[PDB]
């Protein structure tokens, strides 16, 4: 990929950061999904979700 | 908007009580999108591209 005259350009993210928001999102997917409305936040534990 | 924003998970006393400060906060938010049109809008951006 070098010799042959191109590039492969770097993400946007590191890999580092695509991963909080995936624990974000894993931390987000028990409280969200229990009332309508993004606005509140109601992170029960995830057996009673 | 006061059925929709009762429907959106608002109770009716704050708007039976508050009508003139979300009001005031609509046309704010309505009047700030006037002058807003130039590069820094990415739909107008979309628009000229």
């Amino acid at each position: 990929q070098y010799v042959a005259g191109y590039k492969v350009l770097p993400p946007l993210m590191d890999v580092n950061m695509e991963a909080a928001y995936t624990s974000s999102l894993l931390g987000s997917i028990a409280g969200v999904g229990w009332t309508a409305g993004l606005s509140s936040f109601a992170a029960i534990p995830f057996a009673q979700s | 908007i006061f059925y929709r924003l009762n429907g959106v998970g608002i109770t009716q006393q704050v708007l039976s009580e508050n009508q003139k400060l979300i009001a005031n906060k609509f046309n704010q938010a309505l009047g700030a999108m006037q002058t807003g049109f130039t590069t820094t809008n990415e739909a107008f951006q979309k628009v000229q591209d």
